[PDB]
């Protein structure tokens, strides 16, 4: 491999470039200003965006005639032909010339903004149009607040009537006009909009499970209650309840618990399991509704105490429960009568008035998804009348764009009626709110705030909710959250989800979301990225609250990443010196050349296909000298820097010796980007990443300061190990002025043939094994295990593994993967959670030996681990003795549910609700009951 | 219920996937509308179909 | 007339409801499925069977 | 006679609702619907003929 080459090729040329450190705190303080500058900027493009709203509908004239005048607008559910035949009685329809844009990836003009309006609704309905016509001045200041900012995303105006007019001007999704692709958006249950349009709540729903509901209402009701639980979000708090002369929760569930995904799972399988028998008594299920709303024992939104009767109809008004409970009335109730049926309703709807709440009618499935967004409109009258206070920024939890942007965040404030203000009139409907403006902001837009190449590839930023939920994360991917086993919701993952759990972490991570700044050096277990490894890592952990949000960022840095290399490469010809070496012709001489696809000019599109970018960057640094603002100095500088030092030793240390027996692929890895491999026929067989910060045996080989076998992938149909090698790595460990710095990753392919020779050779002077870190077979003696290299150990025999794993050679994680795609049994690829587990050297001792108590027989068996090195062998001498296979050790992504919810409710993780929420205000006009 | 709402469309939900109908303000077959078209409904109903 | 009209038009092998609530037959003059379907037996019938 | 998906307004649940489905039964137009309903209310073919 030639660690001590390439060392030496470092400390030679102390010269060329300059040891900086990264100052952990100036860093995490910087990217957090950063993180805050930018959603400043946000919510300031969101406070122009409502002051504009509120005072342009505050001085919009009603109408109900718009042929004479006509609304122009364009409608993103249009098709894109020419057609002058498809606009609506009352409005013109808009032809946009649309471009196609790199920040957005969709067909965008910036001409005007586009409208969706849901399928359920007409857009030529006075409603409709009138929104339609007072919205144009919100397009002319979308203009605006992009001219400003051109690197804004979506900003769009979610309407209470149903429309949503966002600025880019981008067709829909895929639902325009297409078969088995029904649009069923609706911006009113966005999570953002939901998010804006209210506080946080605590609801009961009581569901009436009495015999007059069954059939047809029953169905109508548990699907009204899981399209109810899919407009709660994280801050909220729910329980559902049902009653039929007794009340009982539905779920394991005792108390208002957290609507976060898993629990809201519970609570819909609880309600889909649920029957319909027995008597009604409304004041049992009322009692307990109250009750379970004075519970405050337990984690919850202190706000917004809501009681959602699901029932059908009945003669019991239920007075003095309601007297007895809800006096001063700080809990509404909104009553819904669901179903097709002549049941008396007059109860059901006084119970909505004596109780601030309101009344809704579900007669069928297509009535369910408009009832709940009213009870949202009906929770925002507190917000309303306190007035500006209200009008505060939020940022939703991350989700996935509706218009595929991947990940976004995306800032919310409410826009209010203002029609009568300082010339006071009657003011009807000016309780309820306009809309929620929002403006995304995307999880790459944040990532490039913190940029991750002076750091270690073990080294990474990531940020935090007051829920724990990471809004920034290596392991965060932009995949819905798996919430149980197969048969529009927002990507939650806790901070203690994403990585392995300690208790240190989650000192750290209740830290990080009390808004403190602090240091934590420490003794972690970090998990590879192939997700088969464990490293007893050694982190610190420093964070900073981002002001001006409830965010808290950290920065996970090795106490190897405190001193990075910049490259000092302003000569002009050495650079171009070692960008010769760069080109694709010369992989003979110097090995076969991966460059990382980073962003090092602005005009480089990166590819995963490696040789193309690597022949865009080969013509980018061709003609370099006079794109001095287009490339980012500092990564090419540094690229080419290492390209010149991997030259050096693939050249004068490769190059000078050109064949040994034993290798079969020499390679060098760099955190510059460059991983040449030598040969170049094995250098096809190179599957690894060609970014190098993303490589699993890379990482892994920074943490050991040994030498780290990566064991093969088995039962993989591709360049195999056979005829491609196991991988063997160690991290040069270069001292410049006594600054200790791992700046690459040297390694060998050794050939299995040429090591498998050498391992029996020796037995003239039959079950032997070599295993690593993990229990993966590096290889065996016997020739029938060689044939499964690289598979975990107890696939093979379990018995002696699981003892292995008993004497303590051997511990474990088994941790959740919650967002893996998963196939789908019964009771394409769905997600669900997986429960992945790695092996890793418990002890420090080295050897291992001991008698294998297989039933009704013995094995004998000793274990020695090799020193500088990851591996253990495993000298057990006993072949088809009486079977101890009662069962397998599956190392592997077992599909599984997660941990149990029930469970994990009654001591839930730390979490910190949001200060000021709006409810119980006395100038409200409970007298809309509707 | 009426007929200045009934336009565009609406989400069926009867073939168990929903899909897009046009909203249609029809009247029914036999509808009292006219004396002679209550004549040919109460024929029907007097022949019992 | 025991047991004809148990047949009818299931989709393939998937086992679920039949398309179409009306009998089929595989022979000749009796009616034929089409879309993919298979006549096959096992169903309750007309009117609930 | 509270089915999934459906209630019939032929049912026995009220007096008005009863005595007019008895008199569209002697009427005798569509008796054997509510015939099929009356079956499938009490357990289906195997059980309530
Ligand atoms: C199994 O096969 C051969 C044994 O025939 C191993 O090679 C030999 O390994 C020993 C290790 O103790 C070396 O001394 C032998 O010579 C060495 O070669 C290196 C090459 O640069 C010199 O620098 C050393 O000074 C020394 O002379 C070496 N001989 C040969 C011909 O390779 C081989 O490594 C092993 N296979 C595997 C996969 O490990
Ligand atoms: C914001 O609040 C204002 C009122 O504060 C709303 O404007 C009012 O909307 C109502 C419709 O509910 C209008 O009443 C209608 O008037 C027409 C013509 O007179 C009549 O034919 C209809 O039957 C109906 O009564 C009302 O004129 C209008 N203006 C005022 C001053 O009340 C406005 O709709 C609210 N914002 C949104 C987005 O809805
Ligand atoms: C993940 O792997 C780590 C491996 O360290 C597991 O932590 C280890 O758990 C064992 C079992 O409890 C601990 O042993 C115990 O130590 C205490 C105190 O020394 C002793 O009183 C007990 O009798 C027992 O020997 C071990 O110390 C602990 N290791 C560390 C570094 O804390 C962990 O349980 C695994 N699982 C999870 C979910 O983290
Ligand atoms: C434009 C309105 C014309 C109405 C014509 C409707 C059809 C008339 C059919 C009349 C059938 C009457 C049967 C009663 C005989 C006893
Ligand atoms: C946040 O504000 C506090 C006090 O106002 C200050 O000490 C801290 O440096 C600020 N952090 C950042 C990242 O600006
Ligand atoms: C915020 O906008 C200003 C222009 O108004 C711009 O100069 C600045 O770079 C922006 N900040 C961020 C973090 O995008
Ligand atoms: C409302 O409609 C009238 C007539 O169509 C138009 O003059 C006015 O500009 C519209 N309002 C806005 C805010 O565009
Ligand atoms: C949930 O469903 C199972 C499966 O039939 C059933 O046995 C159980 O009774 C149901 N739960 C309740 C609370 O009835
Ligand atoms: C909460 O705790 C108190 C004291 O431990 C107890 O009296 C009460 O029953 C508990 N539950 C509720 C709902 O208050
Ligand atoms: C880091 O590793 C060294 C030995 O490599 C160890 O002594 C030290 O305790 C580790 N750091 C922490 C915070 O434990
Ligand atoms: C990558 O691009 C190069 C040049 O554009 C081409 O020769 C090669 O076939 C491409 N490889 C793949 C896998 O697309
Ligand atoms: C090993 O197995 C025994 C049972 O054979 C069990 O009691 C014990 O907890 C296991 N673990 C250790 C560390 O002994
Ligand atoms: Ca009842």
């Amino acid at each position: 491999s030639g660690v001590n080459q390439l060392v030496d090729i470092y400390e030679k040329y102390q010269d060329l470039y300059t040891v900086e450190p990264n100052n952990a705190r100036q860093l995490v303080e910087i990217a957090a200003r950063d993180i805050e500058k930018l959603l400043s900027n946000r919510s300031k493009a969101l406070v122009r965006l409502a002051l504009e709203a509120e005072k342009v509908q505050a001085a919009h004239q009603w109408r109900e005639d718009f042929a004479s005048n006509e609304v122009v607008y364009y409608n993103a559910k249009d098709d894109l032909d020419p057609e002058k035949n498809d606009s609506e009685p009352g409005s013109q329809r808009i032809k946009p010339v649309f471009i196609e844009d790199a920040n957005f990836g969709r067909q965008i003009s910036y001409q005007h903004a586009a409208v969706h309006i849901p399928t359920d609704i007409y857009e030529g309905s006075t409603i409709v149009l009138n929104e339609l016509n007072w919205t144009s001045a919100l397009d002319e200041v979308f203009k605006k607040n992009r001219e400003e900012d051109p690197s804004l995303l979506w900003q769009v105006f979610g309407s209470a009537t149903g429309l949503a007019r966002y600025y880019p001007a981008s067709p829909w999704v895929d639902n325009s006009r297409t078969p088995n692709k029904i649009d069923l958006y609706d911006v009113r249950r966005r999570p953002w909009y939901i998010q804006g349009a209210a506080s946080p709540k605590d609801m009961l729903i009581l569901v009436d499970v009495s015999g007059s509901v069954s059939g047809l209402t029953l169905k109508l009701i548990r699907t009204s209650v899981s399209e109810m639980l899919e407009t709660l979000s994280d801050d909220d708090f729910v329980n559902v309840a049902s009653f039929n002369s007794n009340a009982q929760d539905v779920s394991c569930f005792q108390h208002l618990v957290q609507a976060n995904v898993r629990n809201k799972k519970v609570l819909k399988d609880a309600v889909n399991n649920i029957t319909a028998k027995g008597i009604t008594d409304y004041k049992k299920g009322f009692s307990f509704a109250f009750e379970q709303l004075l519970n405050y024992n337990v984690s919850r939104a202190n706000c917004n105490k809501i009681i959602m009767l699901f029932t059908d109809g009945g003669e019991e008004r239920a007075q003095e429960i309601f007297n007895k409970y809800n006096k001063d009335k700080k809990v509404r109730v909104f009553t819904f009568s669901v179903g097709q049926h002549n049941y008396d309703r007059g109860p059901i709807q006084w119970m909505a008035c004596e109780n601030k709440g309101y009344y809704y009618e579900i007669p069928s499935i297509g009535a369910i998804r408009i009832n709940t967004q009213e009870y949202l409109d009906v929770l925002g009258r507190p917000m309303v009348l306190a007035g500006d206070k209200a009008k505060q920024v939020q940022w939703t939890n991350v989700y996935l764009d509706a218009l595929e942007l991947g990940l976004v965040i995306t800032g919310t404030l409410p826009v209010f009626n203002i029609t009568g203000q300082f010339e006071n009139k009657t003011n009807l409907k000016n309780q309820l709110i306009l809309g929620v403006m929002g403006v995304d902001v995307s999880l790459e837009d944040i990532k490039r705030l913190t940029p991750r190449f002076t750091l270690c590839p073990n080294g990474y930023y990531f940020a935090i909710d007051p829920n724990g939920y990471v809004l920034l994360h290596p392991n965060l991917q932009p995949k819905p959250i798996g919430v149980g086993i197969p048969t529009q919701e927002p990507v939650t993952l806790d901070f203690l989800d994403a990585e392995l759990e300690n208790d240190i972490k989650v000192e750290i991570r209740n830290k990080m979301i009390d808004g403190e700044s602090g240091e934590k050096t420490f003794r972690t277990l970090v998990k590879s990225q192939d997700e088969r490894y464990i490293d007893k890592g050694n982190r610190t952990y420093t964070w900073t609250p981002v002001n001006g949000t409830d965010y808290s960022l950290a920065l996970v840095l090795p106490t190897y990443s405190f001193y990075y290399i910049k490259a000092k490469l302003e000569e002009t010809i050495t650079q171009a010196r070692y960008s010769e070496t760069l080109k694709p012709d010369n992989f003979e001489e110097s090995g076969y050349t991966f460059i990382a696809p980073r962003d090092y000019c602005n005009d480089l599109k990166i590819s995963d296909n490696n040789t193309e970018f690597l022949l865009n960057f080969n013509e980018f640094i061709d003609r370099k000298t006079p794109n001095n603002p287009s490339c980012n100095a500092d990564l090419i500088n540094r690229v080419l820097l290492d390209a010149g030092f991997t030259n050096e030793l693939v050249q004068n240390y490769w190059s000078k010796q050109k064949n040994i027996k034993g290798v079969k692929a020499r390679f060098v890895v760099t955190d510059g980007g460059i991983t040449r491999v030598y040969p170049k026929e094995a250098g096809e067989n190179w599957q690894e990443n060609p970014e190098t910060y993303e490589d699993s045996f890379y990482k892994r080989s920074l943490d050991n300061d040994n030498y780290v076998f990566t064991a093969p992938y088995f039962n993989k149909s591709g360049p195999g190990a056979y005829e491609s090698g196991i991988m063997v790595s160690k991290a040069v460990e270069i001292y410049i002025q006594g600054k200790l710095l791992k700046p690459a990753v040297v390694g060998i392919k050794i050939d299995v043939n040429s090591w498998i020779e050498n391992f029996t050779k020796t037995s003239i002077r039959m079950d032997c094994v070599i295993l690593d870190d993990g229990g993966f077979l590096l290889m065996a003696n016997h020739d029938d295990y060689t044939n499964q290299i690289g598979r975990f150990f107890g696939e093979i025999d379990p018995s002696l593994m699981r003892h292995l794993v008993n004497i303590s050679v051997y511990a474990f994680n088994k941790s959740y993967d919650y967002q893996s795609v998963c196939e789908p049994g019964a009771a394409s690829k769905q997600s669900c959670i997986t429960e992945q587990t790695q092996y890793f050297f418990d002890n420090d001792s080295k050897s291992f030996s001991g008698v294998l108590d297989c039933g009704n027989c013995s094995r004998i068996f000793h274990g020695e681990k090799l020193m500088n090195t990851n591996l253990i062998f495993i000298m057990v001498e006993s072949k088809g003795t009486c079977p101890c296979d009662t069962r397998l050790l599956i190392q592997a992504e077992q599909t599984s549910d997660g941990p149990n919810p029930c469970d994990m409710v009654k001591q839930p993780r730390y979490r910190k609700g949001p200060d000021v929420c709006f409810d119980n205000n006395v100038l409200e006009d409970y007298t809309d009951c509707g | 219920e009426l007929e200045r709402d009934c336009r565009g469309q609406y989400l069926d939900y009867e073939k168990e996937e929903v899909e897009a109908q046009p909203r249609q303000w029809k009247k029914y077959d036999f509808h009292y509308d006219n004396v002679l078209w209550a004549l040919l409904t109460l024929f029907t109903v007097s022949t019992g179909e | 007339y025991m047991g004809k009209f148990h047949k009818a038009c299931f989709p393939n092998s998937t086992d679920a409801e039949p398309v179409g609530d009306f009998p089929c037959g595989k022979e000749a003059p009796a009616r034929l499925c089409e879309g993919d379907t298979e006549c096959r037996e096992y169903w309750p019938g007309p009117n609930f069977g | 006679f509270n089915f999934q998906d459906e209630t019939p307004t032929t049912n026995f649940d009220t007096f008005p609702a009863a005595i007019l489905t008895v008199f569209q039964i002697l009427t005798g137009e569509d008796w054997n619907a509510v015939m099929y309903h009356g079956i499938e209310s009490q357990g289906g073919v195997s059980k309530g003929m």
